[PDB]
């Protein structure tokens, strides 16, 4: 390799592609929950307002998006993707070791928990890059044990919210490897 | 003579996801000439909002222009319909701009026949106006199809997030059909794009 | 006799990303039993490394799991040769994991024999690798045929299905692929897959 030098441009690069990586993956681990579990029933009436960043001052159109601090939007990623590593980690391990013969939704669960750290890394190298003169809301609850509407409406919106933010993260990530690499021309 | 029967919300879609549209399908009008109108509430907001624009999208719509789409926000829409006799109003349709996006067909198809050595057709075409690709805002990955002039099996090509795609294992002769058509990174296919045609050298 | 090690390193693939292996060749022995071991240390942090695997993938090799593989910080690989009475140091080799990928041979090589003229229709599917997957895409496709000696190559700009018309009818045909990333070297020609063309 000629360059060492660990370009900000390759760094984008690599932070899109896992970024929308996690997002396919938790789409369809969504989807793999719905049809074996929801399907209906009568969800998302108790999944409004029930994500953990939604206090966050996250940009809600493309107008807001443009008018953001490109130091401040990466900090602002940071903060979700790290908020984001606990609930991650229980999904795995309540759908490994408490579920009673789980499916396929765990090895795509393991995907994201992995590869979602693997990104922090990445994230955490390029908000290095770029010095921030400045300087994030937990909470990950879920209950064990699927019977019981109640224990999988939480798992529901665990998974409602992670589709939601990975997305965020994966639409940010993009808006801002064209603007400050791109020059918005892309 | 009766109030409207209830009213059907089925179709939202974002052209751009900037903006999006809902269609509405009226109820019975229990006889009489039926008013309808739409509301709304935004996630987060405890405060109901009547449509911003029952003009812009045509008959049975409400279109919301950028200053009212906001992405990454779950919307409660309701449709109310009111007669002389009575009012009523549709079950509540909870929808998410994020994922009710979908884009116009591709333009701009172009075919050229070029060489580099050995002979490729390489198809280039270009993004709807509406969608903003350029600022990476709006992402976009493409597909393309070929098949013969009388053929019932075409041929697909990924192309990824190029506008432009180069084909290899062309027969030289016969002439191709080709179409293509767009996907958001996440998101619905579009209509295929106006077919281009153009026949191959020997 | 000292142990003028003259290690010079060979180079470092990676299949999918995640993992990567390190060749090396040995020094030059000098006239005694010499040991080699492959240190490295990624630059930022003064902290050296041995290499985790010796074993899995080649004699003179170093392997590195998932584990100990990142796609975010640039490697220095030194080689050093070792007897009684000396030791040596390789040229360091900076290496980015993603700049180093020769990925495994396209999986899945199908040979449809389609239908009028009788084409075969050459159908394949992308290694597996956290980019194609579904994903960021660069990947270019070449694919040999031969009868039963020389080979007719075609190369499939980024398509997974090629078709390839007039063959020799009542024969059978072999046909292999392979496939190439931005900056990544050319894979292996895939396990021959064989066709019998209809009589």
């Amino acid at each position: 390799p000629i360059c060492c030098q660990v370009t900000l441009r390759d760094l984008f690069d690599r932070a899109v592609v896992l970024s929308h990586y996690i997002h396919n993956l938790s789409s369809e681990m969504f989807s793999e929950f719905d049809k074996r579990y929801t399907h209906g029933r009568g969800f998302i009436t108790k999944a409004i307002n029930s994500c953990h960043t939604s206090s966050l001052a996250t940009p809600e159109d493309k107008e807001q998006a443009q008018q953001m601090n490109q130091k401040d939007f990466l900090s602002l990623i940071v903060s979700i993707l790290r908020s984001w590593n606990e609930p991650l980690y229980h999904l795995v391990t309540e759908v490994r070791g408490m579920q009673e013969a789980p499916e396929a939704i765990l090895s795509k669960a393991v995907e994201i928990e992995e590869q979602t750290k693997r990104l922090l890394e990445g994230m955490e190298l390029i908000v290095s890059q770029v010095h921030p003169e400045t300087k994030y809301p937990v909470w990950s609850g879920l209950p064990s044990l699927a019977d019981e509407e109640s224990r999988l409406s939480a798992y529901y919106n665990l998974l409602h919210c992670l589709r939601r933010d990975s997305h965020k993260i994966d639409n940010y990530l993009k808006l801002l490897k064209c603007r400050i690499i791109h020059n918005n021309n892309c | 003579q009766s109030p409207p029967g209830k009213p059907e919300i089925h179709k939202c879609r974002s052209p751009d996801k900037e903006t999006f549209t809902c269609w509405w399908n009226p109820g019975t009008d229990g006889g009489l000439p039926t008013n309808y109108s739409l509301t709304y509430s935004k996630e987060g907001e405890k405060t109901t909002y009547e449509c911003p624009d029952y003009k812009t999208s045509g008959p049975n719509s409400c279109f919301f222009s950028k200053q009212y789409t906001s992405i990454w926000k779950i919307y409660i829409i309701t449709v109310n319909a009111t007669n002389q006799m009575g009012s009523s109003s549709s079950d509540p349709l909870y929808v998410d701009v994020t994922y009710i996006v979908e884009p116009e067909p591709p333009r701009n198809l172009t075919l050229e026949v070029k060489q580099l050595k050995k002979t490729y057709l390489w198809v280039k075409w270009s993004p709807p106006t509406i969608t903003d690709v350029k600022t990476g805002w709006f992402t976009m990955e493409y597909e393309i199809r070929l098949k013969p002039e009388e053929a019932e099996e075409w041929e697909i090509h990924f192309t990824g997030h190029q506008t432009q795609f180069k084909v290899f294992d062309l027969y030289p002769g016969q002439k191709y059909l080709v179409q293509t058509r767009c996907k958001p990174d996440h998101g619905y296919w579009s209509r295929w794009s106006q077919e281009s045609s153009v026949e191959m050298p020997n």
